[PDB]
């Protein structure tokens, strides 16, 4: 289940097509997309 | 990295081509045609010459893309149906 | 002031030598002698030998095809010989490397031995092949000709069984046949030679 | 050396004009290998590393009948650091069309570099 | 340095291009259109198909493609002469 | 004069102009928009005045108001192509679109940008370092400038044994090739191909082909740029002629910028922090 | 494109092929057929005491025709 | 019906006075329907369009008569009709361009195309195109690029590949006088498949049983199709193809050519040209060819086959390998190449094997004055690779045949019993400049026959032990044994195994 | 025709007008700097395309080296035409030149 | 080097007639022939055969193009190395009513 | 000035003998000032 995150009050918030792009706890429109588990990999270096 | 186009030359490759470095398009059995230069232009306002555009220069080279109305066919009437629920039930409402 | 203009134009086509009919044989005369001049490339690989170069690279390509500024069918060749670049005769002669290839030009006379017929002109060759559309002829035993039905007298029929053609005195006919040279062709790389029959 | 982008699909219309090219995927087609640095919302998952030439989000245009992406070209590498979703403000009801993504450039010293 | 060039230019003179451009290039240009809806090249429009190939068709005036052709020039016929910008300022003394 | 032709006065009167083949009027691009051209731009306005005034010509023709219109169709038939031509000389927004004439003077235009400032190929340019470990004349040139820069070497008696290590090491191994060129005038791209094709395609280079047109000539191996080329090196305000040497190349590992020793610095007169210099190989 | 590059691979008339120029420096004179012969017999000899074998063959077939029979 | 379209089709060709050329696109086109479209012609109205054209002729030399023509041109498979098409046919084009001598341009456009098929396939293609040779002289000249044209592609089947070559082993014959722009186009076009093998040689190939696999086995998709068909690779080049492909065509070469080695041809007939059509394209084609095995058996399997092919070969190998008139690495090769063309050969004579080997002796002892003090000068051993090269031959003869020179006594030809004695302890060394291998084995049969004692000499190199190009020229011995699995068969009989 | 001969005539006696001879020439007899990278680099230019070389090459591969060393042992077959400012020309020869 | 060799450098043909680089043009060949350069206004079209008693031409005189016509003359074209920058020069002060007539002396 | 220059160049009918180096470049012709200032000529052994 991919969610985001609203920016202002930082619920956690799944979003479906044909859903206006708000939270819907509070009423905030910048809303930033939260990270997954999956692999990155780096050297130590 | 491939792009279908002609086939080529020298009675050994029949297959798509394959641009090379920065200026020119191969196969990729390494054989390469004459003429592939790519054409790209600079950038410098500049005139007052903003309008008439119809083209895209599309693929890697001169021109010939965007031509108009050739996908619009289906477009003006995929609002009227890929959405459901017109109210247009009349008798299969009493079915309904 | 319409003849300083279209005088440029006669002599353009005017062909130098007109072929003659000649030992009272009916048979015209096409074979001639004429010295060319040349501008031709030797190569680095063949530097020390300058003759053969010039020979293997530009005047073997040249022999037995039809060649457009001598209006004939170059046979051979004879006397080739380099300018020199020093007008100082001598073997050590020295031509002209051009500035950014290696590669030297130089000018060469040599004595073109080609084929010129023209229209008007009466050859001799054997028949190749006879049919009910045509004649077909080789022409010194390396040319073509092609004798078609609106170019033979209409008192000459065909026998078929394929087969002899027919004449007026009822001879089928041989293949040493003499026949007038209509319009020489240039299209293909085959050089064919049109005739007429009739007079 | 972080580095923002806005991504507008809106730069082509009319406020009269409607929906033309939508976020997320397309079906009845495959654009192959483009899941590894996307989601599958059209946007980059955060942390990925992207070079030259590597996908930045999907969309979907309907005057195409086509997914087409567009690309990070930039000579450097990056890891998408954040990415934000600007909702409208006009209408409540239409589709995203302006997201800002965030990258994170890494700068160690390297031969050249003023101190 | 495989490809050796015999002739060369060794001097170049100036001169007036008469108006027996007739000869050269009667492929003359008379619609102001440019391109139709669809796309194409109009014929005696400013893009013609024998003034070099364009939009991957071949030209009218090489038989050659998109890229070999070298181009070929068109004229434009005015019905009436009007002099030239440059040389009016030296035909001006003149009158 | 040696053709003895007339001085006439039809050279001063324009009865047609010419057009332009298509390939010097293809049009403006910018992103995805492509505009028009601007040759095109006036030239189609001279083509709806050429037509109105033979219209209008028609119309006269059956015979006041239509000979106002005809005398000012001679006004802006003649103002159209003065137009074509000059940009000054013509009437304009702010800036009017330019004529073949205000393309060609100024440092931009045609005449001093593309025919004394032509750009190069076979060039690199990139910030120069300090050096003492390398000799006074040469210059220290990155893997990643080698393995680009190529050089046409011919394939002959004296360098095969060179030039099939060349196509061996192929175009990532740096004392190597990238294309050869057949003697008909093709070239072949090493870059996709494996150790098989590319020691398969190092034995046949000394191999001649059946052709008898292309007998003279032989293959071009386009080796890396190896430690015995030149090279011309600039700095970039060419004030003099030793702003402007030829070093020998010593190809470096591991580095990423060009690398040049002291002695040089008081003749490109170069201060090492972040200068440019260009490379034209 | 593949056929274009064949009409450039179908001619390959360039100067290494074929000569700059060529001209006709006097009027042709034209020569006895005893002289043809004359002239036949020592060319081929020079051109066979690589190419030109399709050529040379062509002349012999002109050689015998100046005197024998088909 | 045959007399409804007789004159169906003199309307047509009444329409050149009638200037409008109405049904030429029709019935023509008709006749231009492919195989696989039955609405095309039968062959009943084929004779009715044959015998109509091939009447009259004077009414189709025009533009407008040029559609048709083209559509006889197109025909395919018109050599697969019934004889009294087939044979009306081939009739048609003996005077289509004997009547106009154009179309010759491109009607062996198709016949010379059409070489990929098989013999007996295309016996009457080579009827009508051994026709045109002596009908039109003047078509020697293009006909070899049209060979070189339709040569296949290196990577097809065999079918296209062992039938082609077939097929022009078959234009040979006909024609020498075209000759060597067959084998020039054979030989440089073998080595395209012949060098991509040895540089793979890992593993062998397993003899898997299905090498002929099928008998004979006997839409449009013309779009708008140009842009991005991305990531489609699969890069793979096949391996056991190559072997099977010059076991298919090198041993058709090797074949054939047997049958052009006999002496009723090499007395009274064009045999030496084949002889001398091979060792003139051997020196200029293969042996600037870098590590190549497989294709210098052609010459191999030639010069074997009388006593005179032999020495009238070893006379040329030598001249290349001792005249200071060539390249240097061309005279180390062609020393290289000669001891293993002496020592790996069958069917040769005993007076062949010496006289090579006392040659090569007297120029060991044309070397015994002039350059064996040039040694202690201010230079390298690298000035005398031509020598070292010859004495690395010589001891590779020695190794293979060394009881042809024991006499009936039990000494030896020649002094080498004694010759070997001086060469040793000379002040060049040639034991440590030499390859290691072929003077290894040199001491070890040395002591097996008492001929030299150079073992502690090779012990003697401990602390005393631009070159890599000469030390491999040591290492490629020209006649190393045959991968090919079904060409050594052949070669048994020739070529020497190691025992 | 004749039209020819009568230009070619001229074009070589105005280029014998121009040749100044053997006894006569008054430059310098040393190679000035600007023939020897021209020579060096015909030459080399030459030696790539298979050119007949006069000199022991020793493992040397690089053609410009190979002809560094034609040119000190005077084995260059080239000659020099130094153009005099009206046309008219000198010919020097590589062997008789004196290099720096 | 630097500002041909590897700038721009066409080989480009040149009528040795009237001495310009764009009034030259690759003919379309009839079916046999070969394609060969031919100049254009030092040709003449076929239709003028106005007046040895005839003066018929050659018919290696006469070439071809794509949009129908046949022309006469329109030889003597050779190959000349410029770059390609005056190509475009000679493209822009022929819509001045300017003409380069370019010599070229191996004739 | 260049078009100054132009039509005092076409209004005089000038030939430009392409020997300053600006109107060598422009044409392409090889710079005569240094090693273009002389030709080199292959000396050639056979007649």
């Amino acid at each position: 289940t991919l969610k985001y995150i609203c920016a202002e009050c930082s619920s956690k918030l799944s979003l479906s097509r044909t859903d206006a792009v708000r939270c819907k706890d509070c009423g905030h429109r910048i809303l930033l997309k939260a990270r997954t588990k999956r692999l990155v990999q780096f050297e130590a270096r | 990295t491939f792009i279908r186009g002609p086939i080529c030359g020298t009675d050994n490759c029949p297959s798509r081509l394959w641009r090379i470095i920065d200026g020119r398009r191969t196969c990729q059995y390494g054989h390469v045609m004459e003429g592939d230069v790519e054409f790209n232009d600079d950038e410098d306002g500049a005139g007052v010459i903003t309008r008439r555009l119809n083209l895209t220069t599309n693929a890697t080279g001169s021109f010939q893309s965007s031509q108009l109305t050739n996908s619009q066919l289906l477009q003006q009437q995929q609002r009227q149906s890929h959405k459901k629920f017109k109210k247009l039930i009349g008798h299969e409402a009493k079915l309904l | 002031n319409e003849n300083r203009e279209t005088a440029r134009f006669i002599k353009k086509h005017k062909k130098q030598v007109t072929n003659p009919i000649d030992e009272k044989n009916g048979t015209s005369n096409c074979i001639v002698r004429v010295p060319i001049a040349l501008y031709v490339s030797l190569a680095p690989m063949y530097l020390e030998n300058p003759l053969q170069g010039v020979m293997k690279q530009h005047l073997n390509p040249l022999v037995m095809k039809y060649n457009n500024k001598v209006g004939g069918v170059v046979l051979g060749y004879e006397g080739l010989k380099i300018l020199d670049a020093d007008p100082l005769d001598t073997s050590e002669k020295l031509i002209k490397i051009t500035p950014d290839t290696p590669f030297g030009f130089t000018w060469c006379h040599v004595n073109l031995y080609v084929w010129q017929p023209q229209v008007g002109d009466v050859l001799e060759g054997y028949i190749f092949i006879q049919s009910a559309s045509h004649i077909g002829l080789l022409i010194h035993d390396a040319f073509n000709a092609s004798i078609k039905k609106n170019n033979i007298p209409v008192d000459w029929t065909f026998v078929h069984n394929l087969g002899h053609w027919v004449d007026s005195n009822g001879e089928p006919i041989d293949g040493k046949l003499r026949f007038t040279v209509r319009n020489v062709h240039t299209t293909g790389r085959v050089v064919s030679v049109d005739g007429t029959l009739i007079s | 050396m972080y580095k923002t982008e806005k991504v507008d699909l809106a730069l082509n219309r009319n406020r009269g004009d409607p929906i033309t090219q939508h976020f997320g995927f397309g079906n009845d087609e495959w654009p192959k290998e483009w899941l590894e640095k996307l989601d599958e919302d059209g946007l980059p998952y955060i942390g990925t590393y992207v070079e030259e030439g590597d996908p930045i989000c999907a969309y979907f245009d309907d005057t195409l009948n086509k997914t087409k992406i567009k690309t990070y070209h930039s000579s450097e590498p990056a890891y998408i650091e954040e990415v934000n979703l600007i909702g409208d403000e006009s209408n409540k009801f239409q589709e995203l069309q302006t997201v800002s993504i965030k990258y994170r450039i890494r700068r160690t010293p390297q031969i050249g570099d003023k101190f | 340095i495989s490809k050796p060039v015999g002739s060369e230019i060794t001097s170049v003179d100036f001169g007036i291009l008469t108006a027996k451009i007739r000869n050269l290039s009667a492929k003359q240009i008379t619609n102001p259109t440019v391109l139709d809806n669809l796309g194409h090249p109009v014929s005696g429009g400013l893009y013609d198909l024998a003034l070099g190939a364009f939009l991957r068709n071949l030209c009218s005036t090489c038989g050659l493609d998109e890229k070999f052709c070298p181009g070929h020039q068109g004229h434009i016929e005015l019905p009436v002469p009007c002099y030239n910008p440059l040389f009016f300022n030296q035909l001006y003394i003149y009158l | 004069n040696l053709s003895r032709k007339l001085v006439k006065a039809d050279s001063f009167f324009m009865d047609v102009l010419v057009v332009p083949p298509t390939r010097f009027r293809l049009p403006s691009k910018l992103g995805e928009e492509v505009h028009e051209n601007s040759q095109n731009q006036l030239l189609s306005k001279v083509l709806t005045t050429s037509l109105l005034i033979r219209d209008l010509n028609d119309d006269l023709s059956k015979l006041r108001v239509i000979f106002s219109r005809l005398m000012n169709a001679f006004v802006t038939i003649q103002n159209d192509v003065n137009a074509f031509i000059d940009s000054t000389k013509a009437q304009s927004g702010k800036v009017p679109i330019p004529g073949v004439k205000q393309a060609l003077e100024k440092k931009e235009g045609l005449f001093r940008k593309h025919m004394m400032g032509k750009r190069v190929n076979y060039a690199a340019r990139s910030v120069i370092s300090p050096d003492p470990n390398i000799e006074t004349n040469e210059i220290g040139v990155p893997p990643v400038f080698a393995v680009k820069l190529t050089y046409p070497e011919p394939v002959t008696a004296y360098n095969i044994a060179e030039l099939r290590q060349a196509v061996i090491n192929g175009p990532d191994k740096w004392p190597g090739a990238t294309q050869i060129q057949n003697e008909d005038g093709s070239l072949v791209s090493l870059i996709g191909m494996s150790v098989e094709q590319r020691k398969a395609l190092a034995n046949q280079l000394l191999t001649p082909s059946s052709n008898v047109s292309t007998h003279t000539l032989n293959k071009k191996v386009y080796r890396h740029i190896k430690n015995r080329d030149v090279v011309l090196m600039n700095r970039q305000p060419t004030l003099h002629k030793a702003s402007m040497m030829g070093h020998k190349v010593r190809v470096l590992p591991n580095e990423k910028t060009l690398r040049l020793h002291y002695a040089n610095t008081g003749a490109y007169n170069a201060d090492f922090d972040g200068d440019e210099m260009n490379m034209h190989f | 494109m593949m056929k274009g590059s064949r009409r450039t691979g179908n001619n390959t008339a360039t100067t290494l092929n074929t000569p700059v120029v060529i001209h006709a420096t006097q009027l042709p004179q034209h020569v006895s057929t005893d002289e043809v012969l004359q002239f036949l017999e020592s060319f081929i000899d020079e051109k066979e005491n690589t190419n030109l074998s399709s050529s040379i063959s062509q002349l012999k077939r002109i050689q015998r025709d100046f005197k024998g029979l088909p | 019906s045959a007399a409804m379209y007789s004159r169906f089709v003199k309307s047509a060709l009444d329409d050149l006075d009638k200037n409008d050329s109405t049904q030429i696109g029709i019935i023509a086109n008709q006749v231009a329907l492919p195989s696989k479209n039955p609405e095309r012609i039968n062959d009943k109205n084929l004779n009715i369009l044959l015998d109509i054209l091939s009447s009259n002729i004077n009414r189709i030399e025009s533009s407008r008569g040029t559609f048709l023509i083209q559509s006889i041109i197109n025909f395919e498979k018109w050599w697969e009709l019934p004889p009294h098409t087939l044979s009306k046919y081939i009739y048609f084009i003996k005077i289509l361009c004997s009547s106009i001598p154009k179309w010759w341009q491109d009607v062996s456009m198709i016949l010379v195309s059409c070489f990929i098929l098989p013999i007996k396939q295309t016996v009457c293609h080579h009827d009508m195109l051994k026709y045109f040779l002596r009908m039109i002289p003047s078509s020697m000249g293009f006909i070899d690029t049209y060979l070189a044209k339709f040569f296949p592609n290196k990577n097809d089947t065999r079918r296209k590949l062992v039938n082609y070559t077939s097929n022009l082993l078959k234009l040979r014959g006909y024609c020498s006088e075209l000759g060597f722009q067959i084998w020039s186009l054979l030989i440089e076009k073998i080595i395209s498949i012949d060098v991509e093998l040895q540089n793979e040689l890992d593993e062998l190939d397993d003899d898997v049983d299905d090498d002929d696999l099928e008998e004979v086995d006997l839409m449009d998709i013309i779009e708008g199709m140009d842009g991005t068909e991305e990531y489609n690779v699969e890069l793979t080049q096949g391996i056991k193809e190559l072997s099977t492909k010059l076991d298919s065509i090198l041993t058709l070469v090797s074949t054939h050519v047997e049958e052009q080695v006999t002496p009723e041809s090499l007395e009274s007939g064009e045999g030496v040209g084949v002889f001398n059509t091979l060792t003139t394209l051997f020196k200029t084609h293969v042996l600037p060819t870098y590590y190549t095995r497989s294709i210098q058996y052609i010459m191999f399997h030639v010069s074997q086959q009388q006593l005179e092919l032999m020495d009238s070969f070893l006379v040329t190998l030598i001249d290349i390998s001792f005249a200071v008139n060539e390249a240097a690495e061309k005279k180390i090769k062609s020393l290289q190449y000669l001891g293993s063309y002496i020592a790996r050969a069958k069917k040769l004579s005993r007076t062949q094997i010496i006289f090579v080997a006392s040659y090569l002796t007297s120029w060991l002892n044309r070397y015994v004055i002039e350059r064996e003090e040039e040694v202690d000068q201010r230079g390298g051993m690298e000035r005398f690779k031509h020598f070292y090269a010859a004495f690395q031959a010589l001891c590779y003869i020695f190794c293979f045949r060394h009881n042809i020179f024991r006499d009936t006594d039990g000494n030896w030809e020649c002094e080498l019993d004694k010759f070997f004695q001086r060469m040793v302890i000379s002040k060049f060394n040639p034991l440590k400049f030499c390859n290691e291998n072929v003077m290894l084995m040199f001491a070890r049969i040395a002591q097996q026959e008492s001929v030299a004692y150079c073992f502690s000499i090779i012990e003697n190199n401990n602390n005393e032990r631009t070159r890599q190009q000469f030390i491999d020229l040591q290492s490629y011995f020209p006649y190393d044994p045959l991968f090919l699995k079904n060409y050594k068969i052949l070669m048994k009989e020739y070529y020497i195994e190691w025992s | 025709p004749e039209d020819f001969q009568q230009h070619e005539q001229i074009r070589r006696k105005t280029l014998k007008e121009k040749a100044i001879p053997k006894d006569q020439r008054a430059t310098t007899p040393y190679m000035t700097k600007y023939e020897r990278a021209r020579i060096l680099g015909t030459r080399a230019l030459q030696i790539s395309m298979n050119a007949p070389v006069f000199v022991d090459l020793e493992g040397e591969t690089d053609p410009l080296r190979i002809a560094m060393k034609e040119l000190a042992e005077k084995k260059i077959p080239l000659v020099i035409r130094r153009y005099l400012p009206d046309g008219s020309f000198e010919d020097w020869s590589v062997e008789e030149l004196i290099v720096d | 080097d630097r500002l041909l060799n590897s700038s721009d450098y066409t080989q480009a043909s040149v009528c040795r007639e009237c001495g310009s680089i764009l009034t030259t043009q690759q003919s379309v060949p009839r079916i046999g022939s070969i394609s060969t350069v031919c100049c254009r206004r030092c040709s003449m079209r076929f239709e003028d055969a106005k007046k040895g008693e005839k003066i018929f031409i050659d018919d290696s005189q006469i070439w071809e193009d794509g949009q129908g016509n046949k022309f006469v003359g329109g030889n003597e074209t050779t190959t000349v190395a410029i770059p390609f920058v005056l190509k475009y020069l000679d493209s822009e002060l022929s819509a001045m009513g300017i003409r380069l007539r370019y010599n070229v002396e191996p004739k | 000035t260049t078009c100054q220059f132009l039509t005092k160049a076409v209004l005089d009918n000038e030939r430009e003998q392409l020997d300053s180096p600006s109107a060598r470049i422009v044409v392409g012709k090889l710079n005569n000032v240094g090693t273009g200032s002389f030709d080199v000529l292959a000396k050639v052994p056979n007649a």
